[PDB]
């Protein structure tokens, strides 16, 4: 909110996710839609806590 | 000098079920056509398993390209 | 840009002649179908889903109309002019041939 | 010979209409006397049934012919495959 | 009548050579035609294979493989298996009786 | 007087033969544009001059 | 007269049907047309403004589009090939040496039925439900035959597999159809042949169409209870392998009597 | 006075238009007020002038409209309680269960009455304190723990508009049918507040895993999003947010059950204690 960073919270979810419908293999996009709308903080939650 | 056509036989797989039947049947007819053919089947060993039964996975898409 | 750049070339300028005629003309387009049964006339089903009763053309033989071949029909009131080779599943099977 | 030129007058019009071509749609139901067909292009329409078309030929589900610019039960066909 | 046991010993060969001698209609069917990726296609198959064989009644259905959809397998856990036996499934109702079908036979191998 | 005269000229403009929202995939150097028409598929148009 | 009748068909055209989907004012009512889009139309004078109401069908004009006049409910063309099949029919008879069996089927189903008056007194909710299960090739469906011929209400025999058809979503309208069907014609009778096709569980990370199960079923489970709670249906299920079943279909209080045919 | 009889000839012209046959579409938003945007109910979008002497006091958050059928202009709006996807059911008779046939689950009975009967009647309580009511209900458990029977038993004492409906009434069979419901069923609420909606199961539609490789996904998928942005704006009405209900909680998608939208989560236990069990005996007998 300070540095007026769009905070992006990326998650596994495809609710969002329409034009590509998987994360698996989103990287570029996820980069030029966040590189175009800088600066950002994309919050990586990995959980790594399902078992 | 006789046509020569070849296939992936891992080309095939896809996740809806007889999508590789599709292919399957009209590569069959698309070679029955053209006389004097050759039709080059290689890597087999994905789609030319051993004939089993697990009772629990997915070899049910793959058993039935090969049928 | 691409600064207007299309192909054609300098032959293209004779095709001029021939080929305003026949762009008129409507041997294009045919509504390309496909026939679901022959009764001993002709049931085509359109690739819209429609089904529609069809006849011969302008002098197509009956032995052409065989079953599942598709066949190109009158844009306007349905009538086969010109049948056409069959399945258009046929394409991810050209490509594999070297 | 003044009766039989009436019958050959109403049959010369519907020779014109039975020939090619024909939308093809099924009986939803018979309401009855009037016939509900459900089309090819998957909407509905109530029409006053063809009477020359029995209304024996005309069960629920029977495949037949309709004629797309007025819609009216042209002709009977056997069910496709 | 199925028709089983070790590869080479005919099965497929004779079959077909005394079902279009006795002149009783033989129509050919592969079993991995059943086998479909529209939903609802399958189903809508059998029904088809068995409406044109009702009407010309008694006629041959010969069966090659039965192997696609013949698997044991239909308490699954994730898998395209409940595809599969929807045709395998409307099998079991287009063979239980209702006359008109009283008259239809089946090879299988 | 000029309030008839706004009812009589407004049944002109309330008739439209039709009027789409498109939208711009890619222009072309041609002074054509490549729109789409967005439940459709793709039609490549030129522009008016008013734009 | 056989040609002239011919004559007078061809002078009429379609009328689009539709049914009233909503009162707007006195004048104007909402159709929803079977083509698709809702219109805004008008009335003839015909017919009243009280014999119209939400959901009843109406045919409408070519262009104009003005209600005509008052249709009866439309009957879908797949519960008239349903009802048909009775061929094979015997009696009481079924299974022969389990006529204790007959009996505890008939406890659900005929008792009730005739005598509504038993229930009353004693004031158990009436029951509805059942399922048929034991090793293949007994004659579970035998039975169902000795069930739909004696009673003589009217039967409904809808294989599973033999409505999922290939658009989506035309699966659920159907079924939902023949609930409201089994209401009107009463006392009546749904048996569910074959089970074990929507017999999927939650899954849904598979293909699409462990999905269309999945929505095909929560209409079959929120149909059977919700608030919906339909009196004068009865359901009789024959399934093979028992486990199959999604855990909301194994489940007492949807489904009185588990039977075991032995 | 001539030109009193030629405003009056023009204003009849115009009223014939404003009238039958008309096809319905929605207005989506203006772009000046003079223009709008409206998706017809054929699942295109049209760009319409607007007829100026009419009320964008409703109009201009979206609300259902009128349109003419060649000309394709915005001829009127029709009341947000017109064009329903359902009729509201507060107005038919309530439901058959009432509280005498409700036995246990007496302690979830407490967190029901205080969630969904106390906003509705006396708004100004939360308020005064400063703390935020709870917005939407979620009920989740094994399949017979008797939902549905603890939702009609605070049916019939409320008395106040109720709107019923499922999860499978959504179900998509026309282009852009399954967005066009969700817009009805939130507006409808408003324009009748106090009422409680419920959706009766709603499995099938959260799904943890979409790919969108087939048509049938984005359907699904188009209704899930318009659900979220239709709950945002409940926010701040007399209706007490959506109740819905699922049997099995773990396929539930993680936007929907995020806070904004549902906040409690009534467990139903099926263990219980001895004095609970009871109870259920009791008004069964
Ligand atoms: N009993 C037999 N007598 C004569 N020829 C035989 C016999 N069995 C097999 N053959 C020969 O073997 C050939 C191959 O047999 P075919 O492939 O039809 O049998 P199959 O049991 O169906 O084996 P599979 O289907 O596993 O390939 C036959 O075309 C025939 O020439
Ligand atoms: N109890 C019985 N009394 C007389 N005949 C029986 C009996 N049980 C089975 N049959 C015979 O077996 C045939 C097929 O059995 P049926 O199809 O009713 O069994 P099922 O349990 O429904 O098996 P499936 O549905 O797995 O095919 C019957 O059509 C009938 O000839
Ligand atoms: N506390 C109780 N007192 C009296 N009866 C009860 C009680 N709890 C459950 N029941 C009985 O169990 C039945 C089924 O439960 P209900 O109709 O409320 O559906 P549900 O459990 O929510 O199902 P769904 O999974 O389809 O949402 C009730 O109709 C009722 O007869
Ligand atoms: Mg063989
Ligand atoms: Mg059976
Ligand atoms: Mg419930």
């Amino acid at each position: 909110h300070h540095t007026d960073c769009k905070f992006i919270r990326v998650s596994g979810a495809e609710l969002v996710q329409k034009y590509i419908g998987e994360g698996s293999r989103m990287v570029r996009e996820l980069f030029v839609m966040a590189r175009e709308h800088a600066p950002s903080i994309i919050f990586m939650d990995e959980i790594d806590s399902i078992g | 000098d006789a046509t020569f056509i070849r296939v992936i036989g891992s080309e095939l797989v896809q996740k809806y079920v007889g999508e590789g039947a599709r292919m399957v049947r009209e590569l069959f007819e698309m070679a029955r056509t053209k006389k004097a053919c050759i039709i080059f089947f290689d890597e087999i060993d994905a789609v030319g398993g051993a004939r089993f039964d697990d009772g629990a996975g997915g070899d049910n898409e793959v058993q039935r390209t090969m049928l | 840009g691409v600064k207007e750049s299309d192909t054609g070339l300098a032959p293209s300028h004779l095709w001029d002649i021939m080929g305003d005629r026949q762009r008129l003309g409507e041997e294009h387009p045919l509504q390309v179908a496909r026939c679901t049964k022959i009764i001993k006339k002709y049931v085509i089903n359109l690739k819209q889903i429609a089904k529609f009763v069809v006849g011969l053309g302008e002098r197509v033989s009956p032995t052409d109309i065989e079953e599942g071949m598709r066949v190109g029909v009158d844009r306007s009131k349905y009538n086969i002019e010109l049948p056409l080779p069959p399945r258009i599943d046929p394409s991810v099977t050209m490509m594999t041939v070297e | 010979n003044v009766m039989l030129e009436k019958i050959k007058d109403n049959k010369e019009k519907i020779k014109n209409n039975r020939q090619l071509p024909y939308l093809v749609a099924n009986v939803v139901e018979v309401m009855d006397k009037a016939a509900v067909v459900k089309t090819s292009s998957r909407q509905t329409v109530f029409l006053p049934m063809v009477g020359l078309v029995d209304p024996d030929k005309l069960k629920p589900n029977d495949l037949v012919g309709v004629n797309k610019d007025s819609y009216l039960i042209l002709d009977t066909l056997p069910s496709e495959f | 009548a199925l028709m089983y046991g070790p590869p080479g010993t005919g099965k497929t060969l004779l079959a077909r050579a005394c079902a279009a001698q006795t002149n009783a209609t033989f129509l050919k069917l592969a079993a991995p035609q059943l086998v479909q990726m529209y939903i609802g296609e399958g189903a809508k198959l059998v029904r088809d294979a068995f409406a044109l064989a009702k009407e010309k009644a008694p006629t041959i259905i010969f069966i090659d493989e039965l192997d696609a959809i013949g698997t044991k397998r239909f308490d699954s856990e994730k898998s395209g298996d409940r595809e599969v036996q929807r045709t395998m499934l409307e099998l079991l109702n287009q063979l239980d009786g209702f006359s008109s079908d009283d008259r239809v036979k089946v090879l299988a191998a | 007087n000029d309030k008839v005269r706004f009812i009589k000229d407004e049944l002109r403009l309330l008739q439209e033969p039709g009027s789409y929202v498109g939208e711009v995939i890619k222009i072309v150097s041609d002074k054509k544009v490549l729109v789409k028409v967005q439940p459709e598929g793709k039609y490549i148009v030129d522009v008016a001059k008013d734009i | 007269d056989k040609t002239e009748n011919d004559i007078k068909a061809l002078q009429s055209i379609g009328q689009l049907i539709g049914e009233v989907m909503k009162e707007l004012s006195e004048e104007k009512y909402i159709v929803k047309a079977s083509s698709g889009p809702r219109y805004i139309v008008g009335v003839r004078n015909s017919v009243d403004r009280s014999k119209l109401k939400k959901g009843v069908r109406v045919t409408l004009d070519i262009t104009t589009l003005t209600i005509m006049r008052i249709l009866p409910r439309e009957t879908d063309p797949l519960v008239y090939n349903m009802t048909s099949f009775e061929q094979g029919e015997i009696t009481f008879d079924g299974i022969g040496g389990l006529t204790e069996q007959i009996r505890e089927l008939r406890e659900v189903i005929e008792l009730p039925l005739k005598n509504p008056e038993i229930f009353q007194r004693v004031g158990i909710k009436p029951p509805k439900g059942v399922l048929l299960y034991g090793p293949p090739g007994t004659g579970k469906t035998l039975l169902a035959k000795a069930v739909a011929a004696t009673i003589g209400a009217n039967f409904i025999f809808s294989p599973a597999s033999g409505i999922v058809d290939k658009y989506i979503g035309e699966s659920a309208r159907i079924i939902r159809e023949m609930f409201a069907y089994a209401k009107e014609h009463e006392p009546c009778i749904i048996f569910m042949d074959e089970v074990d096709a929507i017999g999927g569980r939650r899954f849904s990370e598979g293909t699409s169409a462990d999905r269309e199960i999945q929505r095909t079923l929560m209409e079959l489970l929120t149909q059977m209870d919700g608030f919906d709670n339909l009196g004068q249906t009865k359901i009789i299920m024959a399934t093979n392998r028992p486990d199959t079943l999604d855990p909301a279909l194994l489940r007492p209080g949807r489904l009185d009597r588990k039977v075991e045919i032995p | 006075r001539h030109l009193k009889r030629e405003l009056k000839r023009a204003q009849e012209e115009v009223k014939r238009i404003q009238s039958v046959p008309l096809v319905i579409g929605q207005f989506l938003e203006p772009i000046d007020q003079n223009t709008g945007i409206v998706s017809s109910t054929t699942g295109m979008s049209y760009v319409v002038r607007i007829l100026s002497t009419l009320d964008r006091e409703l109009l201009k958050p979206s609300m259902s409209v009128a349109l003419h059928r060649h000309s394709n202009a915005l001829v009127d709006i029709l009341p947000p309680d017109s064009d329903s996807s359902i009729s509201v059911m507060g107005e038919n008779e309530k439901p058959d269960v009432t509280y005498a046939d409700v036995g246990g689950l007496d302690m979830q009975k407490q967190e029901i009455r205080e969630a969904v009967e106390l906003p509705l009647v006396q708004a100004d309580l939360y308020e005064q304190i400063g703390i935020d009511p709870p917005r939407g209900v979620l009920l989740y458990g094994p399949p017979g723990t008797g939902k549905t029977m603890l939702v009609k038993a605070v049916a019939n004492s409320t008395k106040a508009a109720f709107i019923r409906v499922n999860g499978s009434e959504f179900v998509h069979k026309y282009l852009g049918e399954g967005p066009r419901m969700v817009r009805d069923v939130f507006r409808l609420a408003r324009e009748n507040a106090p009422s409680i909606i419920f959706i009766d199961e709603v499995d099938s539609i959260a799904t943890k895993r979409f790919d969108a490789q087939t048509g049938s996904d984005r359907e699904v998928q188009r209704i899930l999003i318009e659900l979220l942005t239709q709950m945002d704006g409940f926010d701040q009405s007399t209706n007490v947010k959506v109740i819905m209900a699922t049997n099995r909680a773990d396929t539930l998608d993680p936007a929907l059950l995020r806070p904004g939208r549902l906040d409690r989560k009534i467990e139903f236990p099926s263990l219980r204690d001895r004095r609970e069990r009871r109870l259920i005996f009791g008004t069964i007998a």
